[PDB]
RNA sequence: CGCUGAAAGCAUCUAAGCGGGAAGCCCGCCCCAAGAUGAGGCCUCCCACGGCAGCCGGUAAGGACCCGGGAAGACCA
RNA sequence: CGAUGUCGGCUCGUCGCAUCCUGGGGCUGAAGAAGGUCCCAAGGGUUGGGCUGUUCGCCCAUUAAAGCGGCACGCGAGCUG
RNA sequence: AAGUCUGGGCUAAGUGGUAAAGGAUGUGGCGCCGCGAAGACAGCCA
């Protein structure tokens, strides 16, 4: 179990063994170690990692003292990697080698208030043959007098996206330590510029 | 409702 | 296994036993195996 | 003449060991102490019972085949949301809940009964963190 | 017409110390613990162990027979031992011994290896004969049953893994 | 489906005890979650101003208003 | 009866198990393969089309299979007519 | 609200706390008969 914080850069494709490989580029390193969580004091094992260094004029006193205890420059993002205890005080892309599999967590793009056709892939209504103002409507939401109510968890229109999403078992295609770049095969949640977390996969 | 017969 | 409400010895070698709250007929002839159910 | 009304009194802290006790027959005695019905000045509309500390709750005893046959149920409000947990599993994972559940069902419903449940402190194991209150040991 | 009233003719080299709810047997082959119901009294005398029951109802008559035979099995185990013999039959089927673990070639696409548990010893005098030995009658029977369950005797052919002395009963297939 | 084994000298998967065994059950995977009023935990920051388990002000660490915006968004957040 | 809208279709489901498929077993008049019958099992799944307003049924081409029922014969302040 | 009251017995199924014909070495209690050191039932050699 090991992980690193990063930023989604973009998508392209590379050629390998006469095959086109769609990849997502991620700028990951370097992550200073800010705090370590221990079972003796916290009840579990984790490491708090920092990312995206910040102008000191925007750091308030509670955060400045927190950074000063670790002896690091103030960063913008603080995130924990559960069950990880890095050897040094800084985590880099070198922790990953090509061929390894990773899980990537990010915040998916936000669709706002979305209808049942987009949020839940509802069939909707007919577009001709007398259909009356119900083309994108959900249809029936229940039964009669029994039970005379709507179940909890009923699929309805509402906020869609802008939520935490993890994609599992992505293959690491290339590691470029000069520019702190990690290449993973396939697609990663969120927009370009959004924060992501790359961890060793839970699959086997 | 309509014709109920 | 035969599962029925009326379990009885079919032949002179059939044996009636009770295990875990159920009546069974067990016998050397595999056709004679029975459970009450 | 009018019936005597007690004035507020500092309450008593009591310590009970649950080692080897029958679950239901112990829960009855606890519920009586929480209600304060052992006091000649008992009043139905005030909280005037004892604070009860229980230790070794994981070592409660049950008769028959209740370890595999007694089922606790929880309903989540979702379709198919009825969860069933046998007693032996509850003892392994949340031992304190078994005695807590038995006592709660024996208290009056409503605001006062909810407060009385707050005065019960159940621990699995022989130690409790209430040494400052100095609970006097009681034989049940 | 009883089982629990007979004392156990314990031989020398075997020492049995009674205990609350337990009987500890020590011999030249090893030691065994035999949990005895506290509802009964076990007494050890000169070269004899005898079990008595405290009443005459169904439960105490049932435990009297159970208590004596288990102790007698334990004392026999640490004096003479216990064994079970398995036969492997079929044209290509056979067995061999890998280190301490046993090897089965029983017509699967892969070989099957069995790791003996603690207190159990394997012997392969012939490729078509396996012996299981140990001090525990329950474990000897269980381990022998485990190996037989790998390839049970066929109902149409004289092929598979059989107990010593197990009769062969076939039915026509054509 | 068994191992050991009584009652019932035999036998028996059972009465004591111990194993094997399902796309099913409990964890495990992903997501939400301390209004979990049982309101949890850890790191850092601020300090004992004045005037008389409370009342009136001036502040601290911080926050809000306002403004430029945003793959965030009905408004709000 | 100072009103409880009635078939079929569509949409949206959810539940039961007397189980259609998939998982696990006993027996077989079980050589093998393919079946028959009973037991356990409701997690998931259970196609497209022609005829007819049809439900139902028949037919075509498939499939691991093309289950049976409840929910005011589920669902018109959701649509159709 | 008032007996974790007293004495004797039964049940192990949470039966009690939702059903029939039928089936069964469940368990407790009583009986009628048979064969029994004119050595019996079971086990073992026939
Ligand atoms: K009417
Ligand atoms: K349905
Ligand atoms: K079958
Ligand atoms: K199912
Ligand atoms: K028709
Ligand atoms: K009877
Ligand atoms: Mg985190
Ligand atoms: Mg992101
Ligand atoms: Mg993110
Ligand atoms: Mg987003
Ligand atoms: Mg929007
Ligand atoms: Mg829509
Ligand atoms: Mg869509
Ligand atoms: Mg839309
Ligand atoms: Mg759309
Ligand atoms: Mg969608
Ligand atoms: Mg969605
Ligand atoms: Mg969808
Ligand atoms: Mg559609
Ligand atoms: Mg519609
Ligand atoms: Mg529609
Ligand atoms: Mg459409
Ligand atoms: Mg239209
Ligand atoms: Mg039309
Ligand atoms: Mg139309
Ligand atoms: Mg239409
Ligand atoms: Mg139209
Ligand atoms: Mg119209
Ligand atoms: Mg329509
Ligand atoms: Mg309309
Ligand atoms: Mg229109
Ligand atoms: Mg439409
Ligand atoms: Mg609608
Ligand atoms: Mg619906
Ligand atoms: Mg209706
Ligand atoms: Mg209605
Ligand atoms: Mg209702
Ligand atoms: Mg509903
Ligand atoms: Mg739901
Ligand atoms: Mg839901
Ligand atoms: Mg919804
Ligand atoms: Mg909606
Ligand atoms: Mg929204
Ligand atoms: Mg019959
Ligand atoms: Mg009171
Ligand atoms: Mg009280
Ligand atoms: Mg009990
Ligand atoms: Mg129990
Ligand atoms: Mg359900
Ligand atoms: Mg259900
Ligand atoms: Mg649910
Ligand atoms: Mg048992
Ligand atoms: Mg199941
Ligand atoms: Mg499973
Ligand atoms: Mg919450
Ligand atoms: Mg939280
Ligand atoms: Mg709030
Ligand atoms: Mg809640
Ligand atoms: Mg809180
Ligand atoms: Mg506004
Ligand atoms: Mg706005
Ligand atoms: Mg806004
Ligand atoms: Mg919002
Ligand atoms: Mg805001
Ligand atoms: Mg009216
Ligand atoms: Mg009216
Ligand atoms: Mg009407
Ligand atoms: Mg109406
Ligand atoms: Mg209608
Ligand atoms: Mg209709
Ligand atoms: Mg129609
Ligand atoms: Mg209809
Ligand atoms: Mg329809
Ligand atoms: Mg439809
Ligand atoms: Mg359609
Ligand atoms: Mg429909
Ligand atoms: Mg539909
Ligand atoms: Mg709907
Ligand atoms: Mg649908
Ligand atoms: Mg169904
Ligand atoms: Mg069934
Ligand atoms: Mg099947
Ligand atoms: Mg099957
Ligand atoms: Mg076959
Ligand atoms: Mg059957
Ligand atoms: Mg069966
Ligand atoms: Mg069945
Ligand atoms: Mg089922
Ligand atoms: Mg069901
Ligand atoms: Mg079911
Ligand atoms: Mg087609
Ligand atoms: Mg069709
Ligand atoms: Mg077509
Ligand atoms: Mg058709
Ligand atoms: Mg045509
Ligand atoms: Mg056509
Ligand atoms: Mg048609
Ligand atoms: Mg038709
Ligand atoms: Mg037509
Ligand atoms: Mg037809
Ligand atoms: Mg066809
Ligand atoms: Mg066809
Ligand atoms: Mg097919
Ligand atoms: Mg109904
Ligand atoms: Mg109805
Ligand atoms: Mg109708
Ligand atoms: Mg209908
Ligand atoms: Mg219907
Ligand atoms: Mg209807
Ligand atoms: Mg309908
Ligand atoms: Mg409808
Ligand atoms: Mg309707
Ligand atoms: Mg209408
Ligand atoms: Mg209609
Ligand atoms: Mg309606
Ligand atoms: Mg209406
Ligand atoms: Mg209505
Ligand atoms: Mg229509
Ligand atoms: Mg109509
Ligand atoms: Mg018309
Ligand atoms: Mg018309
Ligand atoms: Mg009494
Ligand atoms: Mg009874
Ligand atoms: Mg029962
Ligand atoms: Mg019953
Ligand atoms: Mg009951
Ligand atoms: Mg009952
Ligand atoms: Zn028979």
């Amino acid at each position: 179990m090991k992980g690193i914080l990063g930023v989604k850069v973009g998508m392209t494709r590379i050629f390998r063994d006469d095959r086109a490989v769609p990849v997502t580029v991620i700028l990951a390193g370097p992550c200073p170690v800010v705090q370590r969580r221990t079972p003796e004091k916290d009840g579990y094992t984790a490491v708090q990692l920092g990312f995206l260094p910040q102008n000191p004029k925007r750091v308030n006193r509670p955060l400045k003292g927190h950074f000063a205890k670790a002896g690091v420059e103030p960063v913008r993002i603080l995130r924990e990697i559960r069950d990880f205890n890095p050897e040094g005080d800084t985590v880099t892309v070198e922790i990953f080698k090509p061929g390894e599999r990773v899980d990537v967590t990010g915040t998916s793009k936000g669709r706002g208030f979305a209808g049942v056709m987009k949020r839940w892939n509802f069939a909707g209504g007919p577009d001709s043959h007398g259909a009356h103002k119900i083309h994108r409507h959900p249809g029936s939401i229940g039964n009669r007098k029994t039970p005379g109510r709507v179940y909890k968890g009923k699929k309805m229109a509402g906020h869609y996206g802008a939520e935490r999403v993890t994609v599992m078992n992505l293959e690491v295609v290339d590691v470029i330590p000069e520019e702190n770049l990690l290449l993973v095969k396939g697609a990663v949640p969120g927009p370009n510029g959004g924060l992501v977390i790359v961890r060793e996969t839970k699959k086997a | 409702a309509a014709a109920k017969c | 296994m035969k599962v029925r409400a009326s379990v009885k010895r079919i032949c002179d070698k059939c044996k009636v036993i009770r295990r875990h709250g159920r009546v069974y007929v067990i016998c050397e002839n595999p056709k004679h195996k029975q459970r009450q159910g | 003449m009018k019936t005597y009304v007690p004035k507020q009194v500092e309450p008593r802290w009591v310590l009970i060991d649950a080692e080897g006790k029958t679950l239901g027959r112990l829960a009855t005695k606890i519920a009586t102490l929480l209600r304060g019905k052992h006091r000649p000045d008992w009043t139905p509309n005030v909280a005037m019972g004892d604070f009860v500390v229980v230790v070794n709750a994981d070592k409660i005893r049950v008769t028959g085949k209740k370890l595999e046959q007694k089922i606790y149920t929880r309903y989540s409000g979702y379709p198919g949301g009825l969860k069933k947990i046998p007693l032996e599993k509850m003892l392994a994972t949340h031992p304190e809940r078994v005695l807590e559940h038995a006592v709660k069902g024996m208290l009056p419903k409503g605001p006062l009964g909810r407060r009385l449940f707050k005065r019960l402190k159940v621990y699995a194991g022989p130690d409790h963190p209430h040494q400052a209150q100095r609970p006097e040991k009681l034989e049940v | 017409s009883r089982i629990g009233r007979l004392p156990i003719p314990v031989p020398k080299g075997v020492s049995v110390e009674v205990a609350p709810g337990r009987v500890k047997v020590k011999g030249p082959k090893g030691e065994l613990e035999v949990p005895v119901s506290p509802e009964m009294r076990v007494v050890v005398e000169e070269g004899v162990v005898r079990v008595e029951r405290p009443s005459d109802e169904r439960r105490h008559k049932s435990l009297h027979g159970l208590t004596r035979t288990l102790i007698a099995n334990a004392v026999k185990g640490v004096s003479e031992g216990y064994s079970k013999e398995l036969l492997i039959k079929g044209i290509g089927y056979r067995a061999r011994l890998v280190g301490r673990a046993l090897e089965l070639t029983v017509g699967f696409s892969h070989p099957v290896v069995v790791e003996p548990p603690e207190g159990i010893t394997f012997e392969v005098p012939e490729p078509t004969r396996v012996r299981v030995s140990g001090i525990d009658k329950q474990k000897v029977g269980q381990v022998a049953a485990n190996i037989r369950a790998i390839r049970k005797p066929s109902a149409y052919h004289e092929k598979g893994i059989y107990y010593a002395g197990e009769p062969v009963r076939l039915k026509p297939g054509k």
